């Protein structure tokens, strides 16, 4: 009924340590304490029993044995290795090749974590408000040009648009039948999107027929539109997707972020 | 603070109300028996002018005599009234441009466009106002929001976009798209010069129109300057905010009671409706702002004015209102329908929905459906009308008639269907 | 149109057996159409139903 | 066993017959509790659409789904923890909320169920004809229950009526929802609510989406309505064997002001509801819930808003405390549609004998 998949890969997006032939994505020494080793005190909050985690081609065992060694753990982990990986495809791809190990719901949750927010009430939440998907956003750094935007909804708390700035057209565009159902659409600039996302029982079912899903955010939370024209089949409740918003300083490393997080971390 | 003026804007959306304006003007019509320029005046008097512009073009000589019948004309009151003339059917700069040339304002000023009957405290705004004025110079106009009712599913005629901000509160951008009537269009364009400046940004499409503006002594020199501008709300407020004059701002206030102007006929349903309903505190008949009025609120949401007959045997609803003088024989089964002073009434009406006006005398058997009945019109008999329809001024009918859905009824003893004088669309006859 | 007997004959003989499905019940008995027999009503008495919760 | 102890809020001078607090938040659980029974506990803490009889159903639903997925193991027998772990279930919903005697009926039916069977039988077998037996109980007791409720009232009703209901009873929403569509009547439905439930709101909302004229009555806003009201149905919960109704907020008001004016009141109910404990005041046993309920200004349930209210520890002695669950009289319902057709409730447990 309850479990969670781990994603892993490669470092390809950060400049200084990760093209070292032995030190992999998940375990890297940034703050004192590891990488995973914030994923699985989380985990352990969570009292999810059967973790699952998905490996890249590069580092099949290493994984493995930091996961054993070093590290409490208490819980029986198991790291495969998928054949169809490409990079070029980051998770999106493990995802489709495994589904029949999947008997409820699942959550997605990557080796790279800044954590500080409390756990349990997302998940709690997830479980609550009848809903199929559900994210985070956490604010900017506030500590002394062109980022990305997100929408938001205040009353239920709902996601819309999550479209990026790297390859669109000049003049930012809206949709009128994306406007007129749910009146109220408050788009934020501030906020950046933790990579949090919660699964429900029916999505195992299009994954294998269509694939479309790009860095899993294309086709993901963005094909829930029953508008205008409805020419894709969905699965019965209607397809939404849910944001909810916190204070605390905890969020994504991709750029110069790392050095930020260090930081941070003494206080 | 003291010392005040401002300027009304009367007869503007004409032939938007199609069947009616022949003889008699938009503004001078009754809500319910009651005038809508008499609420604009109350708002005025709440707040304290001691200076009041208004101006008139069409039907005006009967907009001036309703004026002076008004107790205001009379000494007793801080402010008074003066009428500004003008050509047939104008837009709102030319008005502007004249009364900039004409040179009376000192100070702040407030420029009200359109009907609006609202029932929030102003003190409060205009102390806001003054305040965010006393942060910076290059300051111009204040605007006013409210939260629509529900969603926005019945509203299809007004579809109003705006952007805002939560530090200091202003806009950039208005749009508007039609949708479920004709699904046409999918595109908007926002400007992409400002925005790290601002940092927060809250885009909402759910708020009611209201068109009030608090103003300083700028705008009939900026209207002087630049004379390209039409309107206020769709070309000039989007034209100062994309660099106009380098560092004017503009305030935008929300505000969670009932403030709706009027501009379509469903609209002007709903809003009666609303007042029908307990949703106005201060604006309820029971307390006669007018003093010549007696209405007193009476048990299952009937309105009643003193001195009313009524036959036995009869069964009511609910959200009704009757006038004073009213002569009403045996039948009338009356639910959610307004009715004016001074009404006789032969025998059985079945009512649901419906609409009266003042001064009607109704004959001998008529099933009415959500339609509206207008001033001097006589209805004879067998009277059948569907929903969403609308009955000019003076019209006679006679005997024997039946209409369908959205059909309208002239005004004028010129382009629309039903003629005043005998038989509506049975005989065709008249000018 | 569903109707005609099932065996050979539209009355039912002494002894036989019938199949009923029951539509109201509580007035006199079971007054209900037939499965084995036609489509005419047969009737029970509200004693005869009963060999051991009476109305569940 | 999961959280006991330690919660807000004094213990009070005034009304201290049950406890008050209980989990709500999980944390630290045991690995063999089913989801749905935790799902259900969740609902319950703060639900606002169920009342008595839909409760019941589901707790029956959930059991039966239990009953589903449980399978007898190799070592211990059918018959040998499941009745521990029923116990179990039965202490955490009332360490949740209290519960009422259809739970308790359905309980004891259960036990019984489970004695019958003797552990020799095949297992695959046994739950096959279990669960078919069970929905059996379940279509007899509840759905033609109300079916034939719904035909008494039937009889009763007279053309053209006016009725003032109070909760969210389903029984009776039913029995409207028929007099609207099936039936074919005018009705007028004058539905009263309470502040810190929006069960009338709900009902109201219920009627509107089938498409009935409702009026939206309030407790500050009673007489004004009244003086025209010809019929009164209450939202039953159980009826007690002396002749009182232990119903939800206020309908006793209610009652006593249709005993004052003409009309006597009307009870629908359920032929399992009936108790054979005995109490005849609110003070007996009392339903409690937390104080947080009646903090923020009304509108909606969820708003979080900054005021005045917000003081329990905090003010020189502040207590806000509330009831659920009040005593209705005697002699004031006199009617009462059951499984066995007609009774009055001086009748009290004369259909407890005849099961």
């Amino acid at each position: 009924s309850i479990q969670a998949f781990v994603f892993c890969g490669k470092g390809s997006n950060l400049a200084p340590m990760q093209h070292s032939t032995r030190l992999p994505k998940a375990l890297l020494p940034i703050g004192n304490r590891p990488m995973i080793e914030y994923v699985l005190d989380w985990c352990d909050q969570a009292d999810f029993k059967e973790i699952s985690v998905v490996a890249p081609v590069d580092e099949i065992e290493l994984i493995e044995s930091g996961l054993t060694s070093f590290l409490n753990s208490n819980h029986s982990h198991h790291l495969q290795d998928p054949k169809k990986i490409n990079f070029i495809s980051t998770g999106e791809s493990l995802q489709k090749e495994l589904l029949p190990r999947i008997n409820g719901d699942f959550v997605i949750l990557p080796c790279d974590f800044v954590t500080d927010i409390p756990p349990q009430v997302l998940v709690d939440q997830f479980r609550n408000r009848d809903d199929n998907n559900l994210a985070m956003t956490i604010y900017y750094k506030n500590s002394l040009k062109q980022q990305q935007f997100f929408t938001v909804y205040s009353e239920i708390l709902l996601d819309v648009y999550s479209q990026r700035d790297v390859t669109k057209t000049k003049y930012l565009q809206i949709r009128s039948h994306l406007l007129w159902n749910y009146p109220n659409l408050t788009v934020s600039t501030k906020l950046l999107n933790s990579f949090i996302y919660f699964c429900s029982f029916e999505l195992c079912q299009l994954l294998k027929l269509g694939p479309q899903s790009m860095s899993r955010q294309a086709s993901f939370k963005d094909p829930f539109t029953g508008n205008q024209q409805q020419q894709n089949p969905p699965t019965t409740i209607f397809i939404l997707p849910n944001e909810t918003l916190f204070i605390r300083a905890n969020n994504l490393n991709a750029y110069m972020d790392a050095n930020r997080f260090v930081l941070k971390i003494k206080s | 603070e003291d010392r005040l003026q401002a300027v009304v804007l009367t007869d503007s959306y004409e032939t938007r109300f199609m069947p009616l304006t022949a003889v008699k003007p938009r503004c001078l019509l009754p809500l319910a028996n009651v005038p809508l320029i008499e609420y604009t005046l109350e708002f005025l008097a709440k707040a304290g002018v001691h200076e009041v512009f208004l101006i008139c073009s069409s039907h005006a000589n009967q907009i001036n005599d309703y004026i002076e019948n008004s107790k205001w004309n009379l000494p007793w009151s801080p402010f008074k009234i003066t009428t500004i003339m003008s050509p047939e059917a104008r837009c709102t700069g030319d008005v502007m441009r004249d009364l900039d040339n004409r040179g009376i304002i000192t100070g702040d000023f407030i420029l009200v466009s359109g009907d609006v009957l609202t029932n929030i405290d102003f003190s409060k705004m205009l102390e806001f106002h003054k305040k965010m004025h006393l942060q910076d110079k290059d300051h111009i106009s204040t605007m006013c929001l409210s939260k629509a009712s529900t969603y926005p599913k019945t509203r299809t005629i007004e579809p109003a976009a705006f952007v805002l901000d939560k530090s200091t509160s202003r806009c950039i951008y208005y749009q508007d798209l039609p949708l479920p009537s004709s699904r046409e269009k999918t595109s908007i364009q926002i400007d992409p010069e400002l925005l790290d400046n601002v940092d927060e940004f809250v885009i909402r499409n759910d708020l009611i129109d209201c068109r009030i503006d608090i103003c300083t002594s700028h705008v009939p020199l900026i209207f002087q300057e630049n004379f390209d501008y039409q309107s206020l709300r769709t070309d000039f407020v989007k034209g100062v905010i994309s660099s106009d004059i380098l560092g004017k701002h503009i305030y935008a206030y929300l505000t969670d009671e009932y403030a709706v102007r009027v501009e379509s006929w469903q609209t002007y349903d709903t809003i009666s409706q609303d007042f029908l309903g307990r949703w106005c505190y201060p604006l309820v008949l029971d307390s006669n702002i007018q003093d010549d009025q007696t209405y007193s609120y009476e048990s299952r949401h009937i309105y009643k004015e003193k001195d009313v007959v009524l036959a036995q045997s009869c069964k009511i609803g609910k959200c009704t209102a009757i006038g004073s003088g009213t002569k009403i024989g045996e039948g009338t089964k009356i639910e959610n329908s307004v009715i004016g002073r001074n009404c006789q009434i032969g025998e059985n009406i079945r009512i649901k929905n419906s609409f009266i006006w003042d001064d009607c005398i109704i004959g001998n058997n008529s099933i009415i459906d959500h339609s509206l009945i207008a001033s001097n019109a006589t209805l004879g008999s067998n009277v059948r009308l569907n929903d969403g329809c609308i009955i000019g001024f003076n019209v006679k009918i006679d005997d024997n008639m039946d209409l369908d859905r959205n059909t309208k009824i002239s005004a004028s003893p010129q382009d629309l269907d039903d003629q005043t004088l005998a038989v509506s669309i049975v005989g065709d006859k008249g000018v | 149109t569903s109707h005609c007997r099932f065996y050979e004959n539209k009355y039912p003989e002494i002894d036989d057996i019938v199949m009923v499905n029951v539509q109201q019940i509580a007035e006199m008995g079971a007054y209900v159409k037939l499965l084995e027999y036609d489509n005419i009503e047969g009737m029970i008495l509200l004693s005869e139903l009963s060999r051991r919760s009476i109305q569940k | 066993p999961g959280i006991s102890s330690v919660i807000p809020t004094v213990l009070e001078q005034s009304f201290d017959n049950s406890s008050l607090i209980s989990v709500k938040e999980l944390l630290l659980n045991k690995d063999l509790i089913h989801p749905s029974i935790l799902l259900l506990t969740s609902h319950l803490a703060h639900y606002k659409i169920v009342g008595s009889i839909p409760r019941c159903i589901a707790m029956l639903e959930v059991f039966q789904i239990v009953i589903k997925d449980y399978q007898t193991p190799k070592g211990t027998t059918l018959s040998r923890n499941l009745t521990s772990y029923l116990s179990h279930q039965i202490d955490l919903l009332k360490k949740a909320r209290p519960l009422s005697v259809t739970m308790g009926n359905a309980i004891r039916w259960l036990k019984q169920e489970i004695s019958l069977i003797d552990p020799s039988t095949p297992d695959k077998a046994a739950k096959k004809d279990l669960c078919e037996k069970i929905g059996q109980f379940a279509k007899e007791k509840i759905e033609l229950a109300d079916q034939l409720i719904i035909d008494n009232a039937s009889t009763q009703i007279e053309e053209s009526t006016t009725i003032v209901t109070y909760g969210s009873s389903k029984v009776l929403t039913e029995l409207l929802l028929h007099n609207a569509i099936s039936l074919k009547k005018n009705i007028k439905v004058i539905v009263v609510d309470s502040r810190p439930l929006f069960e009338g709101r709900k009902m109201a909302e219920t009627l509107r989406n089938a498409g009935v004229n409702v009026m939206y009555a309030l407790i500050t806003s009673l007489d004004t309505i009244f003086n025209d009201v010809d019929y009164v149905f209450l939202g039953a919960h159980s009826i007690l064997s002396n002749g009182f109704l232990y119903s939800r907020a206020g309908t006793a008001m209610l009652a006593m002001s249709a005993k004052r004016r003409n009309i006597p009141v009307l009870v629908c109910c359920e032929s399992l509801k009936f108790s054979q404990r005995v109490q005849l005041d609110s003070v007996t046993f009392n339903e409690l819930a937390d104080p947080n309920d009646l903090v923020n200004i009304d509108y909606e349930n969820p708003v979080e808003r900054r005021g005045n209210k917000g003081a329990l520890l905090n003010q020189f002695i502040k207590e806000r405390k509330f009831e659920k669950k009040k005593l209705a009289m005697e002699n004031k319902p006199k009617g009462n549609k059951i499984g066995g057709k007609k009774g009055s409730e001086g009748e009290s447990k004369d259909a407890s004998n005849e099961e």
